[PDB]
């Protein structure tokens, strides 16, 4: 079972007045990092302190406050009036790096879609057009064209809006077949295959794809789309060592080796 | 800071539709900072 | 129809907004929450965990060697061993630590800091060093006498291999900016001071022993530490889509 | 008394099954995330067949081949349960079942003398990916009982900072202080149980952060030994033996 | 402690009927400005008054009523589809002069953004385009281009709207690291530097910048933006002598010396 | 969806509107309010503080000299010393005072005014002057006899260096406009009258003493004073962006 | 008029949305539900066959 | 003037989102107008 | 999953205007899976 409790606080710890200490008994400053434990020396034991009723809160560092805001996860333009986006958050590094701070996490999500019409030279147009975003779960048929039958969307969820209306937005629940999404997986995607391409990816994190189209054909122009995602009701487990190297691939955590993280200085004795 | 007069009423069927959680507490970090079997008091030496 | 008047802000997409919205799968029922060790509710739980400072960030040190503070048998007294600005969010040795990373995800900080040091020489190697914290106002102390006038601890190498120097929160304001960027914001205003280490006596060893040894430096936030105003971590970037 | 004065005694004895491990220079014992291994709850379970719980036949200490702390030593690591997948009845039960769940007791050993200096970080990392290569080699993702040598210790083989590995359950073997590290690890996963031949929940790493040095003429051959014991294990989905 | 109380009133003082007074005792009219105190002679003591039940309120001069309305703080046009505005209220004099009436003040703020598209000749266009305003706190990376990665805004707060929608608007809390914003600072921005350029500015008043862009590229046109700010929940301390000379610089209170404030008249004896 | 009908005004941005709006930082927790002396809750607290009137606004007076009312030994009787319209918000000697500045931030005012005068001659210098307030209807009084028929106070120079003349609120309406601009609005309708000062006897001094002396003039609002309708202060302006 | 602020999602047509909407025939009264054998409430009843 | 039937309900989490304060009182200006140690009654002479 | 704090208020006259039903239970499938006259216990043989 759990031998270490986790009592909750809503403010940081206060400082209590302390006095001098000349003894052979209590030695707060002496530590032993070898144990694997972080020092337990308090301010009051290292110096003489005053009373400080500290009312500073801890809200902005809660998982909900840290993750509870939208970030870009997809950005693309239609081709032939259609685009197929496989749902995954490895394309854009900012949100990706945030999620990788936890090993496992459960959360609902709010997706927001911002779309505009652009021409061949990628210049934005003031043109209102209806667009459809359809969620195609794995196993369902993905439309090949802008007018394929799958767009009937009688079972697949779809959202139809217009570039002239406010951004489209819908919430999605925690959908994994697992009991938490995994942001680090030391294993393979299947039995009987040990090729590197199938390592480090947990399939249950892939819930399908979003296919987008304009309901009718645009003449010479395309639909530009940005998809934002915002985690909600976050529950997380096992904090991880933060990413310290640039991302190189969308599906793997491969990186370029380095001999330093921070820049060098002239000498260790000059701050 | 936060309000003491906030109205929390859910308009939708699924909890996934609900707004962000409003707790935001922190907990004793011991399970991460001092995950040891034997208690080591701040006043004594760690190893003996 | 109930008379209404829509206001400014209508239709806008504020990334930090917090509204209720229709669910794509209204009747969906998620898998049960199971018992998983290590649940974290607030990242303050993480910054309180000690991590190594990339303190020896000089040309001659590559990789792992950058975590080691060089110590050697002296032939002169009161010499300096190392120096560092204590600010947790600025570029430098602290930026790659747990405390540094999260501090870099925020614009302001407050609280005492825990700097722990572990001596890694042989059991027979002895020594005493003094570690001092110099509150702001001037430049880093030039000699041991000057440094010794500030907050400090005298460390004696022995069975207990480590020592902690608490850099207490001593600031004019309740919070400090996490950057000291000057050219635009003049944030040098928030400099928190320096931490320096000096030989109190000397590192002494028996015959034929290594005359050089290392000290590892750890840092963590104290229980009165907090952060405010989330911002994107400057270290995470990209020049094009990833494939 | 050790618990009376508020400190941790430097001696320790670990007894599981028919095996006993002792050390006279320990530095307390770490319990990952403050949690001891536990059985799967009826409210968390999903597989319906009655599980197999081998007891002492599998929950005991297995010692792996030793590793030499060479001058060029960068570190060594082992995947769990991979490293024991072919040892004793633990290995047999792992091979004969689709599903496995269990905790661990890890004991890393490395003694030198009061004339040597050096420091090893002993860390147990959950879901530790070896992703320094575009296409990771199976020989490195699943090195077996021999374990594998580190090639990129500074970046922890996964693109993170070695110095921040302390966020995971760990201890240090600082030669002047101790000669062993002990870690108790609970089962961690986003699932109640999983396949022991397709997924490694933990990775044990032993990394030299302070190089091994010593008085001229002292013993230069210093081995590092790892002894691991599965704890509180259970298996489901019996069939013929299958290895990765 | 406080030796002078501050009882609150919701209406001005009434007038009570008074009669004649011929005495050597009470002499309300005699004063001594040297003490530093404002006269305490009342109407009832200087002349014979009648009863007046005065119900005039005092609401419109409260700090909330005085400051509680929007004022322009920024106005600019994008260049290359982007613009970087350092948050400070010294560019436009009206609101600036109001704030300088107090030494210290705490308040939340409501920011309102009004944007339109204009061409090269600065002629307004009827063109609806999506725009993004991102708040970049000090220390965060500021985007160099209209399409830089920072616009992913996974942590920085951003507001995305359209010139075709009503003005964008969001509230911000009292964000200073100090316990009040300071509108007068007799000190330097840092230790070890006494150059005039770093005098009279308290860094904690600068919370960062707002960077603006059109989500997609405009063709030959630019985005014109106006930012308004409205203080809310105002708490103020230490009233100051009002500005009496024109402002010359955005960051300092430098001014041109003058020998008079009001215009001259022929003689002191002719009103 | 609840049936609604949006009305006129929808989408407009009224600078004085007062709605609730989403916060950019919903979980932000501000620094504590600390004890700071001098809290002000209403600017009426400020206009009740006396400030100097730039009364001697003539060509020959520059800077500080403009605050001094000239007084000198007379060789004739009943002479005039100064004159001024009492209106607090119009251009003139009052415009640069505390009372004047705030009055200029509003369109209407009401209340009694406090005009205090301090004599600054030598201890040996004596004199008596009469200060009178003439309610509206005609022009400023031409001689002491005429002025004396209105509200007034006779001031005797002595140990108590100052005197107060209260210009009581005497108006047809409860409020008066703060400007007397005539060409467009015909606001001369609101003129509040005049304040004039005359020698009651004479300024008398000993041999070889300064035969000229000064009087400083202060003005403030009384406790029954109030302002309505905020407007931009006409004195604050700019011709281009500031850099 | 009650002050309101419309949000993202306004005007969108989510096929799985669940709102109340005006009826084309507000006073219509359907035929009675009669007794018919084999009522099914959930398709799990079918996959078990 | 002001209403006696005003509905004050906060829809948002943070107080910064709230509408303007509705108090608007004024206080005795003594701390600014008469910040002296010794009380000087209106009926007596200031200095003696 | 589903909320325990859902507000169900009908704004329209006809029930056809109402939102989707929120029950969603399942029933014993016997009428489809075992529509037989004679009960056949799981422990005994079906026919004898
Ligand atoms: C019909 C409206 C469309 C709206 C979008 C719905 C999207 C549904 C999919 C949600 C799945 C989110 C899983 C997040 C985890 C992915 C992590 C990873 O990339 O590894
Ligand atoms: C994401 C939406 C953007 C909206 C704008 C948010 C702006 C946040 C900054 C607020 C800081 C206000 C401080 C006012 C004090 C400045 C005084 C001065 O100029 O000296
Ligand atoms: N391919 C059709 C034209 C496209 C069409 O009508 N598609 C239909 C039936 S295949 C559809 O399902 N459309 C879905 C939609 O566009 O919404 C043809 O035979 O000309
Ligand atoms: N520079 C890119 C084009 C711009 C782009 O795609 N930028 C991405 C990744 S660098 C982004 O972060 N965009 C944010 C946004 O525009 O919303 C290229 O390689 O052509
Ligand atoms: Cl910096
Ligand atoms: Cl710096
Ligand atoms: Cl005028
Ligand atoms: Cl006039
Ligand atoms: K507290
Ligand atoms: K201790
Ligand atoms: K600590
Ligand atoms: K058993
Ligand atoms: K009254
Ligand atoms: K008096
Ligand atoms: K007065
Ligand atoms: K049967």
């Amino acid at each position: 079972g759990q031998v270490i409790k986790s009592a909750v606080r809503s403010t940081v710890e206060n400082t209590v007045q302390s006095t001098h200490s000349i003894t052979t008994e209590a030695t707060p400053a002496l530590q032993a990092a070898e144990t694997g434990a972080t020092s337990n020396a308090s301010d009051e034991s290292m110096i003489e302190t005053r009373n400080v009723v500290n009312t500073h809160g801890v809200a902005e560092t809660s998982l909900e406050a840290f993750y509870g805001r939208a970030g870009l996860v997809a950005m693309f333009s239609t081709d032939g009036g259609i685009y197929r986006w496989y749902i995954n958050f490895g394309e854009y590094v900012q949100l990706r790096a945030k999620l990788e701070l936890l090993t496992y996490a459960r959360f609902d999500m709010e997706f927001t879609i911002v779309a505009q019409v652009v021409n061949a030279q990628s210049k934005v147009q003031d043109f209102n057009v209806d667009y459809q975003v359809m969620f195609v779960p794995p196993g369902a048929s993905v439309p090949e064209n802008q007018d394929s039958y799958q767009w009937q969307s009688s079972c697949n969820p779809s959202v139809i809006s217009n570039t002239g209306l406010p951004p489209a937005r819908v919430s999605v629940p925690f959908m994994s077949s697992a009991n938490a999404y995994s942001f680090s997986y030391d294993g393979y995607t299947q039995f009987g295959d040990t090729s590197g391409s199938s390592y480090g990816i947990v399939p249950s994190n892939y819930l399908g794809m979003l296919v987008v189209r304009t309901c009718e054909d645009l003449d010479g122009t395309r639909l530009r789309v940005r998809v934002y995602a915002k985690p909600k009701h976050v529950k997380g487990w096992i904090p991880r060592s933060p990413r310290m190297t640039p991302y190189k691939s969308r599906y793997t955590g491969v990186y370029t080796d380095t001999t330093k993280f921070c820049a060098n200085r002239a000498r260790i004795t000059t701050a | 800071g936060s309000n003491i007069h906030y109205t929390n009423i859910n308009y939708y069927e699924n909890a996934a539709s609900n707004s962000l959680n409003k707790q935001d507490f922190t907990q004793d970090p011991e399970k991460f900072t001092r995950p040891v079997v034997d208690v080591m008091k701040e006043a004594a030496v760690p190893l003996k | 129809g109930i008379p209404t008047l829509y206001t400014p802000g209508s239709g806008q997409f504020l990334t930090t907004d917090d509204f209720q919205t229709p669910c794509m799968l209204p009747k969906f029922q998620p898998t049960p929450v199971i018992d998983i060790p290590g649940e974290v509710k607030n990242f303050l739980e993480v910054v309180q965990v000690e991590s190594l400072v990339e303190i020896n960030n000089v040309e001659s040190a590559e990789g792992v060697a950058r975590y080691r503070i060089p110590l050697n048998v002296q032939d002169a007294m009161d010499g300096q061993i190392m120096a560092l600005r204590v600010d947790p969010g600025i570029d430098g040795p602290m930026q790659s630590t747990l405390l540094g990373v999260f501090t870099r995800y925020y614009a302001q900080w407050s609280g005492s800091l825990d700097f722990t040091f572990m001596f890694c020489g042989t059991f027979m190697t002895t020594g005493k060093v003094i570690i001092a914290y110099t509150p702001p106002g001037g430049d880093q102390p030039t000699n041991r006498r000057q440094a010794m006038l500030g907050t400090h601890v005298v460390w004696d190498f022995g069975l207990q291999s480590s020592i902690t120097l608490v850099v207490p929160w001593i600031s004019s304001g309740h919070f400090r900016g996490t950057t000291l960027e000057n050219t635009i914001y003049k944030y040098r205003y928030y400099e928190a001071g320096y931490i320096t280490m000096w030989y109190q006596t000397n590192m002494v060893v028996p015959p034929n022993f290594p005359t050089t040894a290392s000290i590892l430096m750890f840092v963590a936030a104290q229980p009165n530490f907090s952060l405010r105003i989330l911002k994107d971590r400057p270290d995470i970037s990209q020049e094009g889509a990833l494939q | 008394s050790a618990e009376a004065c508020g400190y941790s005694d430097r001696v320790a004895q670990l007894t599981l099954g028919n095996s006993t491990i002792t050390t006279q220079e320990a530095a307390n014992i770490v319990v990952g995330y403050g949690r001891w291994p536990t059985s799967l709850r009826d409210t968390d379970a999903t597989a319906v067949d009655k599980p197999t719980q081998p007891g002492v036949s599998a929950e005991r200490f297995y010692t792996l081949p030793s590793v030499q702390w060479t001058n060029s030593f960068k570190g060594h690591y082992w995947k769990l349960p991979d490293a024991l997948s072919e040892l004793g009845l633990f290995g047999q039960n792992l091979q004969f079942h689709y599903l496995y769940r269990g905790g661990w007791v890890i004991h890393v050993q490395c003694n030198a003398t009061k004339f040597h200096q050096g420091t090893l970080l002993v860390v147990a990392t959950p879901e530790h990916k070896i992703q320094s290569a575009e296409s990771p080699a199976f020989a490195r993702t699943n090195p077996g009982e021999q374990g594998a040598a580190y090639q990129f210790p500074f970046t922890f083989e996964d693109g993170t900072a070695l110095g921040n590995a302390l966020i995971y359950p760990h201890q240090w073997v600082n030669l002047r202080t101790n000669n062993s590290a002990t870690l108790v690890l609970p089962y961690v996963n986003a699932l109640p149980m999983d396949s022991g031949i397709r997924h490694n929940n933990w990775t044990l790493s032993v990394i030299p952060i302070v190089p091994l040095e010593y008085a001229a003429g002292a013993t230069t051959y210093v081995p590092i030994t790892v002894t691991i014991a599965p704890m509180c294990t259970e298996y489901n989905g019996l069939r013929a033996a299958v290895t990765q």
